[PDB]
């Protein structure tokens, strides 16, 4: 029952909690000394070496690129290239890594919560979610990867925002 | 009118070619993985005009 | 005896039993956001999200892909670009992976039912079965394996459709 000691409680405050108009609405998160924002979500940034960072736009990716200053570094999160396919760590539950595709129970989780940066079961982080599908079974999603350099992108078909 | 309906002929067989080469080189890539080399070899092997 | 507790029974329905006029003549099955249906079998898709779906009918591969809606995304099957030779898991049986030949007990399984998401003993899938061969000596076997990014196929000499 209790086998969660992992890195989510390590970091424990990478997690910001993006609000518009203090409406909690995404999760921005801090990895290798870049920080990582989902770009259809907006929201507030209070953390002012946060709230004051130019990030770009690329809606191809829908993420928010930066750089984290040397002080917030202490306050970091590993990450990983390659994809153990299998079971994941996650804050709101499980992550089941199918064949080249994140998912998790249906009904699980909920919209509005973009971010969610999914924890791997070593503690670190191999996936940020973005979006989220329910259809008549069970549950997808789209979320973020890395390959070896280049940062790609996976969206399962009729996945809405999330 | 012949060489007009000639003309025609020999572009849409050429047209049928360019999608036949299309789906023969496409299908094998996208069978299980969504992997193409982005445009490194899809311009030479066949169409890179698969969405991605 | 009893040492199944395996992927088979935690998947258990990518198996979607392809009934021609209701004769079940093959077996459908998904891998990473696609679908796996052989082309020269026929039948009912009676799933209405695969049924109203288009597939390619390569002969050189006779398989049918697909983009699988995130309806199965978790009722899906993990699978592999990669073969450590030797035991396989399969559903009517065992799977036998000699040195670069799949082969099955010889009289084992039977014809007409060429889906058989052949499964692995770390559960996951890494081929599909698509034709048999009995020679004198054993029972070899047409099937689909994958490249590190090609989609190939192999059919052994001899064997006919199954």
């Amino acid at each position: 029952g209790k086998r969660e000691r992992m890195c989510m409680k390590i970091e424990n405050d990478c997690i910001f909690e993006v609000k518009h108009e203090g409406k909690v609405t995404g999760y921005a998160c801090l990895v290798g000394d870049k920080v990582m924002k989902p770009a259809h979500v907006k929201g507030v940034i209070d953390n002012a070496d946060l709230a004051k960072l130019a990030f770009k736009k690329s809606s191809k990716y829908d993420l928010e690129c930066a750089q984290i200053p040397v002080h917030m570094r202490s306050d970091a999160s590993k990450y990983t290239h390659e994809k153990p396919e299998g079971h994941y760590n996650w804050h709101h539950g499980a992550v089941q890594y199918s064949g080249g595709r994140f998912t998790i129970p249906t009904g699980a989780g909920k919209p509005g919560d973009s971010g969610r940066p999914i924890f791997d079961n070593k503690g670190r982080v191999v996936a940020i979610v973005l979006g989220g599908a329910n259809e008549g079974s069970r549950t997808a999603l789209s979320v973020v990867t890395w390959n070896k350099d280049m940062v790609t992108r996976v969206t399962p078909e009729g996945s809405e925002e999330w | 009118v012949g060489m007009s309906l000639l003309a025609l002929i020999s572009i849409f067989a050429s047209c049928y070619m360019l999608v036949a080469a299309r789906s023969k080189c496409l299908t094998p890539y996208a069978l299980t993985p969504g992997a193409a080399v982005p445009w490194t070899l899809g311009i030479l092997c066949c169409a890179p005009r698969a969405h991605a």
